[PDB]
RNA sequence: UGAAAUUUUAGUACCUGUGAAGAUGCAGGUUACCCGCGACAGGACGGAAAGACCCCAUGGAGCUUUACUGUAGUUUGAUAU
RNA sequence: GUAUGAGUAGCGAAAGACAGGUGAGAAUCCUGUCCACCGUAUGACUAAGGUUUCCUGGGGAAGGCUCGUCCGCCCAGGGUUAGUCGGGACCUAAGCCGAGGCCGAUAGGCGUAGGCGAUGGACAACAGGUUGAUAUUCCUGUACCAGUUGUUUUUGUUUGAGCAAUGGAGGGACGCAGUAGGCUAAGGAAUGCAUGCGAUUGGAAGUGCAUGUCCAAGCAAUGAGUCUUGAGUAGAGUUAAAUGCUUUACUCUUUAAGGACAAGUUGUGACGGGGAGCGAAAUAAUAGUAGCGAAGUUCCUGACGUCACACUGCCAAGAAAAGCUUCUAGUGAGAAAACAACUGCCCGUACCGUAAACCGACACAGGUAGUCGAGGAGAGUAUCCUAAGGUGAGCGAGCGAACUCUCGUUAAGGAACUCGGCAAAAUGACCCCGUAACUUCGGGAGAAGGGGUGCUGACUUCGGUCAGCCGCAGUGAAUAGGCCCAAGCGACUGUUUAUCAAAAACACAGGUCUCUGCAAAAUCGUAAGAUGAAGUAUAGGGGCUGACGCCUGCCCGGUGCUGGAA
RNA sequence: CCCAUGUCCAGGUUGAAGGUGCGGUAAAACGCACUGGAGGACCGAACCCACGUACGUUGAAAAGUGCGGGGAUGAGGUGUG
């Protein structure tokens, strides 16, 4: 796929705050996507210099509304960890 | 020889085995063994075509030269071993040119003794001759029917056949079993009987001991049902309500014969005992 | 007390499953037999 | 906190007798204030179950056989290849 | 749909009590103190399975067999980070599929090549911390495997270094039992060492009390020890070759030497980290939390954990394939090392897990693979009580009736009960003495039957022993055979009607008969094809009997079978 | 029931063959000791099974629990495929 249709959205949360105080920054990727491509996004989307890339897909989580109950769709979160003698991405 | 166990237990009374002293090694060739699946009867389908087998101890397959197609290279004997797919012993023989191999042990064999093949080879044990140029009345082992399938008549314990005449192009054969028969006289054999002329005596003892040599057990049919055989059924003990008493199939178990009527080789058998 | 139904995922899919069901000729009218009924579980 | 089996309606005594022949309910006589609680289990031919013993059905199923009729296989022959 | 029974049975094995708090409301929730329960587990890992049940913050409509402020319930949010763990980009067994092909009313069945397929083989990491929830994954250090680029130093340039096969070889590569032995977890917590403190209930500042009494992977060196004779000529062969591999003769050596393999030890790693305990404000540190931090010895026991299937014995004779090493054939002008930097994919990773999350309709006295599984006494994972740690059982209060159940004692008697000694009782561990008929000489046999066992000093040459003391009683509690005589059946150990029959029934070794000459016979199947057998009459199939011993008589007229033949 | 591949069986006990030595012998049969450590061997946990008994029998449970019970290196139990 193409490099911006990878990355979908940072994740927004209390660990994921703290990480971002610590320079690694999440991000919810293309399910299908890969962790090199993730890398190639990030470096061409910000310039910076990626040191490491985690992965994490999170099951779909069970919800419900009335009668009816389903599934939360599935997720794919990259944690991207930079180097020093690099940028702090802006949120 | 033979080992008579003392009774110790009820199991061990009456034991006996072999004392394996014609053995020189536990230790087998690396290069000249395969793997067995066990059976156990069943076959292609799955179901159950030979009864009274399987569940015994693992064994490997000892690729075994009943052909003998190798002439005018002689073969010196090492190591007699156990083999677990027979009743015989066998023997380990390296060729001259470096082909290790295994062959089937004959009786009066031993350590270093020499062998060889074809007509120019000599009337003693373990060589491997056609029966064009073995004379009458030699006693031999590991004969086959087809030349070059290999052999396939005699090849286990005290086994020994015995050459009895000629016919042309055939050769006759009295065999173990009685059976005089007009065979091929292309056909390579061997000298001797074949080894281990105790197997037949030693006793088990233990069921135990048959399990281990890959046999069930055998449940009478004087006590099944009526629908699993044809002698099932009765209050209390029954005798055989029967005229000639039968397999589970309707086949007569005693005095009824099964060679087929059509068979190609009765113009060959001359003499048969069974 | 053991009972019947000693579950595994793996056993399941490969006894009942799509590809086996597919495989066979007569699984292929179980599968179309499914959805002339009209089922949500093909298998 | 909270079931179940059961249950035609019921203000549901006893003896003797009667009666589809062994009555809480019919008769005659006797006894008995109304309502409950804990216990027992003689009866309600108590409950559970369209008797498994028995007989019947021109019922069923399994099994046996020198019951009948057939047949897969086995075998012999003729003919073709 | 609602009654009846009936506001009845039941509320599903077990210990909780109290003070405070929260709160509209408290046996039921929280905090705390005592108490009890588990402890070869009622503890800590973990595969499967479940699949969000995990964490936080709210809630009490329903569910929870009571209540409920609470929950595995409801609601809103979040949470699972891997080059090295497990699985795939590696290998294959059983088994499956199956080009072509064979067989076949169709449909399809079989099956070769080649693939798939772990429960196995191969394969480079581990110490701590850290979150409310993840941890060989994140963080800090220290590595390791495969690979890339560059620099430096070397050497090969076609009589050619190096790479090197699907080809040849080796290796991988294996069973069961049994002890010796080494080493190390581990334990005693015996000893010393460090820290803290002198108990108010009569006594003690001492041989008093309590607590603790360490650290990898990797690198280097070493090594208890264990295997294996090895070198050289003439050769033959390794589908062609080869310096590799196999082997036939021949010489020398074999306590040896050489070549491999090794648990583990020490030094680093480690000026680090952990750690008894001491213990910060500015306090949602409404702290025991940042933070600080002592010493970490000696002796005894001592492991089937590991060396290691190493050795010995035995018979029932104990996977393969790939990685890996070598060989050349081939290919070849670039390759080797040191250093710096860089790259390393996909799936799982939460939580339960002898369970209230799995299977059993339930938060069900059931079942659920493997690993660790401490101490005293003890042979012991038995048993009783405890340690670490975890629990207090999802209805209670009182009263202390019959009756039912589970237990405990009982006068005298002692199986008179009863279908019947059913059940219960009694015996029960260890040491010593002693032990019948019969016997297949092995056994019977732990026969039977007896005695002793505690504590304190002397004594041994370490166990006996002597003397004394106390109790009704000394394996003082718990855990551990009732025995004998005779008879029948079956020889035995085993198997059997999952859910009324455990047996004298089945099997069993043994015996006998019969068939079968190998494309066996028999069997599955339309047939191919397969089992039998990668077997071959001392093998296989079928029938009967059923260890061992003495035996197994007469009948072939009949029914079958076998053979025969006018 | 079977195929393949794995895994589990605390502890203790008895003491077969074989071997060694000492007797005894003309030399041996043979005997006495020691070693050795076999067994569908023994006692007995886990593990497996279900003999009896009581209870339960609209059960805690659509086959169990308790009190005892049998086997427990093998014809063993169990896991995965
Ligand atoms: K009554
Ligand atoms: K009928
Ligand atoms: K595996
Ligand atoms: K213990
Ligand atoms: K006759
Ligand atoms: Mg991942
Ligand atoms: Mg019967
Ligand atoms: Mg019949
Ligand atoms: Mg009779
Ligand atoms: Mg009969
Ligand atoms: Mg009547
Ligand atoms: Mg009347
Ligand atoms: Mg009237
Ligand atoms: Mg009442
Ligand atoms: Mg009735
Ligand atoms: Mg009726
Ligand atoms: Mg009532
Ligand atoms: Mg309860
Ligand atoms: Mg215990
Ligand atoms: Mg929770
Ligand atoms: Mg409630
Ligand atoms: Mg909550
Ligand atoms: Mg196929
Ligand atoms: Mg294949
Ligand atoms: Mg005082
Ligand atoms: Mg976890
Ligand atoms: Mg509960
Ligand atoms: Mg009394
Ligand atoms: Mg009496
Ligand atoms: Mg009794
Ligand atoms: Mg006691
Ligand atoms: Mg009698
Ligand atoms: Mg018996
Ligand atoms: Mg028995
Ligand atoms: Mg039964
Ligand atoms: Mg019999
Ligand atoms: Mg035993
Ligand atoms: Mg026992
Ligand atoms: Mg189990
Ligand atoms: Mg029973």
């Amino acid at each position: 796929m193409e490099l911006l249709d990878v990355i979908k959205r940072p994740v927004i949360t209390e660990k994921s705050m703290l990480a971002m105080d610590e320079k690694k920054y999440t991000f919810e990727v293309d399910t299908r996507a890969n962790k090199t491509l993730v890398k190639q996004a990030v470096e061409s989307a910000f310039d910076v210099k990626v040191a490491n890339v985690n992965i994490l897909n999170v099951r779909p989580k069970f919800k419900r509304m009335g009668k009816y109950a389903g599934y939360t769709k599935k997720r794919r979160k990259a944690i991207v960890t930079l180097t020093e003698d690099s940028k702090e991405i802006q949120l | 020889a033979i080992k008579k166990y003392k009774p110790t237990t009820n199991g061990r009374r009456n034991m006996t085995s072999s004392d394996f002293a014609e053995i020189t090694t536990s230790t087998p060739e690396k290069s000249l063994l395969q793997p067995l699946k066990n059976n156990a009867g069943r076959n292609n389908n799955g179901r159950i075509t030979v009864r009274h087998q399987g569940g015994g101890h693992k064994r490997q397959y000892r690729v075994i030269d009943f052909k003998r197609n190798k002439d005018n290279v002689a073969a010196v004997v090492k190591t007699i071993e156990y083999d677990p797919n027979r009743s015989a012993n066998i023997a380990l023989v390296h060729y001259e040119d470096g082909v290790k191999a295994y062959i089937l042990a004959p009786k009066g064999l031993e350590v270093g003794m020499r062998l060889v093949s074809g007509p120019e080879a000599d009337i003693k044990v373990g060589n491997a001759l056609p029966l064009e140029n073995i004379p009458v009345g030699t006693v031999i082992h590991n004969i086959e029917m087809k030349p070059g399938k290999g052999g396939q008549l005699i090849r286990s314990a005290g086994t020994s056949a015995q050459v009895l005449g000629k016919e042309g192009k055939y050769v006759l054969i009295r065999l173990n079993s009685g059976e005089v028969r007009m065979i091929l006289a292309t056909c390579r054999a061997t000298i001797g009987s074949v080894g281990n002329e105790q197997h037949e005596l030693i006793n088990i003892g233990k069921a135990g001991r048959s399990r281990w040599m890959r046999k069930r057990p055998t449940v009478r049919g004087s006590v099944m049902n009526p629908n699993d055989h044809p002698h099932g059924g009765g209050e209390g003990k029954t005798p055989i309500g029967r005229k000639a008493p039968v397999s589970p199939w309707g086949q007569p178990a005693i005095g009824y014969k099964t060679r087929n009527k059509k068979a190609k080789s009765d113009k060959l058998i001359v003499r048969r005992r069974t | 007390m053991k009972r019947t139904y000693q579950p595994n995922k793996r056993k399941r899919q490969k006894v009942h499953g799509f590809r086996k069901r597919m495989s066979t000729k007569n699984g292929r009218r179980v599968l179309a037999s499914r959805r002339r009924k009209g089922r949500k579980v093909i298998s």
